[PDB]
């Protein structure tokens, strides 16, 4: 409010699916060949952008909370997550995604089905 | 690099952005002559010579000359730091008032001379250190709580609620029950001793009828509590009873529907469509949170009050008592929060109104 952060400026320009993973309390891109393997000490926000008919385009955000994340991992994904709907406008619909609970809809982002791999970056703190 | 300061109405919660936990926490008191004062524990010990004085009252600033001593003592006294060196982050109560935002924001860069400064409230804070954007909050404190319903980042004044009784109401009473069942507290040496009673023995029962009910059969609810002098005392159906008195506010002889109640009804005065959302995301924080007992109670409270078939989820986290405080810590600390402190430039454009187009 306003963000200048440069992915704030790649958000939700065109129909896809954008990853970004949470990296002591920054957002980070995730390589687009990783999309779907998920690192159970990590946190993740996801943006889905599909093309209305209306020529406007919807968002879904969803962050993504693994088993063995810290908490300013999964604290800063919602904070995130609350600054890039804001950006958008508050046109997004916000959703919690927690290992082993996800939604039906966010499990079919991934087409050859998610995968959990044990690790990740160290917290920030 | 960035402060947090959480002030409450009992301690202050003092530290640095990308810190894990407050470094320094501390009692909210100023003392002075019945240097020219004292602040916190040095106040308390000379209590003796000083009046002593709270500048928050059910977590509303109310003594703008003590609140600086406060915040002087803070910087200078506790974190050693030089103000006008860091960029400050601020807590407040919901539903504060207009012009008290207004003064926050005037002493900081007026008197403290910050480069910046931002103020957040303190249950949202919460709600985001359980890594969550949509729940609904029990913030209870030593002199405030609140039920807070929030929606994707942001409190719903409407529908937010305020009781005016916690921990130090709590304190009191097991106080009298105390000294109802033979032996005497009285004194402000006493009112501290029984604090300690009520954080170490006390626990909400899951069933207080039967509780009770237990505790006039055998004495198997029945603790010892060395004091301070020595002596040894025998704690009974006191260690439940004191906390009761959050879901039974009649006890206090106060009016208000207890905290399951003011929970469901803070719920029902959202948007239907939400509800659901809120139901299953309770967040709990603050010390008067911290009995054993208190998260299956609540759990065991709401479902009895809504539909049989609603998901319902309490969340009380061990570090709970420092929630507000670690959720400032990581707002404060992440890459995007650059552009939203309030400068001391836009503060000299726009003057102290500013606070209200830059802070929620
Ligand atoms: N383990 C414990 N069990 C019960 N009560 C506790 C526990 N630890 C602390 N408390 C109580 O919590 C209170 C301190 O909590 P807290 O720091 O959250 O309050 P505050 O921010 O100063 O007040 P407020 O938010 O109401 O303005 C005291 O009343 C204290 O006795
Ligand atoms: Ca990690
Ligand atoms: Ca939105
Ligand atoms: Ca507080």
């Amino acid at each position: 409010m306003v963000v200048e952060h440069p992915e704030f400026l790649k958000a939700g320009k065109e129909p896809g699916l954008q990853i970004w993973r949470v990296e002591k309390f920054d957002l980070v891109p995730v390589p687009t060949c990783l999309y779907g393997d998920f690192f159970t000490g990590d946190a993740y926000v996801i943006l889905k952008t599909v093309q209305l008919r209306n020529g406007n385009l919807q968002y879904d955000l969803h962050y993504w909370l693994g088993n063995e994340c810290s908490q300013d991992e999964s604290g800063a994904a919602a904070i995130f997550t609350v600054q890039l709907d804001d950006y958008l406008n508050g046109r997004a619909v916000q959703h919690r995604e927690v290992q082993g609970f996800e939604s039906a809809t966010f499990l079919g982002y991934f087409k050859s089905g998610l995968k959990y791999k044990k690790g990740g970056v160290a917290s920030g703190f | 690099t960035a402060l947090v300061c959480d002030n409450g109405s009992g301690l202050v919660k003092a530290g640095f952005a990308g810190d894990d936990a407050p470094r320094a926490v501390f009692p909210s008191i100023v003392g002075r002559p019945r240097k020219d004062s004292y602040v916190g524990d040095e106040a308390q010990s000379k209590r003796g010579i000083l009046t002593l004085k709270y500048p928050i009252e059910h977590g509303i600033i109310t003594n703008w000359d003590d609140m600086e001593k406060i915040w002087h003592h803070t910087f200078y006294n506790e974190l050693r730091v030089a103000p006008e060196e860091h960029p400050t982050l601020l807590t407040e109560a919901p539903l504060n008032p207009k012009a008290n935002r207004e003064k926050m924001t005037q002493i900081m860069f007026e008197t403290f001379n910050v480069p910046a400064m931002y103020v957040a409230i303190q249950a949202v804070l919460s709600l985001y250190a359980s890594g969550r954007t949509t729940g609904i909050v029990l913030d209870s404190g030593d002199g405030v709580t609140h039920n807070v319903p929030i929606y994707e980042g942001y409190a719903l004044p409407h529908a937010i609620m305020r009781l005016d009784l916690a921990g130090r109401d709590l304190t009191d009473y097991l106080m009298k029950i105390l000294t109802e069942r033979g032996y005497s507290f009285v004194t402000t040496a006493e009112r501290e001793i029984v604090r300690d009673i009520k954080e170490k023995l006390c626990y909400v029962a899951l069933d207080f009828e039967n509780e009770m009910a237990t505790a006039a059969s055998s004495s198997s609810l029945e603790k010892s509590y060395e004091l301070p002098d020595g002596q040894v005392i025998t704690i009974g159906n006191e260690r439940f009873r004191c906390p009761e008195t959050l879901f039974q506010p009649s006890f206090i002889g106060m009016e208000s529907a207890g905290i399951h109640e003011t929970t469901y009804n803070s719920i029902m005065k959202c948007d239907i469509d939400i509800r659901k959302d809120l139901y299953a995301n309770n967040v709990m924080s603050g010390g008067t949170t911290m009995y054993p007992g208190i998260a299956d109670r609540m759990q065991k409270e709401i479902t009895a009050l809504a539909p049989s078939t609603m998901k319902i989820k309490i969340i009380a986290p061990p570090e709970r008592k420092y929630s507000v405080w670690i959720g400032g810590s990581i707002l404060a600390s992440l890459s995007t929060f650059q552009q939203m402190w309030i400068t001391k430039q836009e503060y000299d454009e726009a003057g102290p109104s500013i606070v209200h187009r830059k802070c929620f």
